[PDB]
């Protein structure tokens, strides 16, 4: 019974341990993509200079 | 008849006494062996109560 309670405790721990890091990563990648949108226009140019001589 | 009969009752009463001492040894044997075996059954139980955290960590990685 008590190791079943510990088996249940593992699930209560995993929900927090995953979802908090997940929220951090979601908002981080969103900030990083909308931040780069001002710079990707300039970062496109080196590909042009690479493909055409 | 008296020598064989006194021999029979004497040997049988000494059987009472020596198997009574042996009974004392077996009573002590059972008490001491329960004192030992409690520890080993608690050992396998605590093996489980640790292995639950062990598999918790194994899936934590």
């Amino acid at each position: 019974l008590e190791v079943e309670a510990k088996l249940a405790e593992g699930r209560k721990k995993i929900e927090v341990e995953l979802q908090e890091a997940l929220g951090s990563l979601e908002q981080q990648k969103e900030d990083t993509i909308k931040s780069l949108d001002s710079q990707i226009s300039a970062l496109s140019d080196d590909i042009v200079k690479k493909v055409l001589p | 008849t008296i020598r064989n009969s006194e021999e029979l009752r004497g040997k049988a009463i000494e059987q009472l006494e020596k198997a009574r001492a042996r009974l004392k040894k077996v009573e002590m044997d059972a008490d001491q062996f329960r004192v030992n075996g409690y520890s080993e059954i608690e050992r396998e139980k605590m093996n489980l109560i640790n292995s639950t955290y062990k598999t918790l960590e194994q899936f934590e990685n």
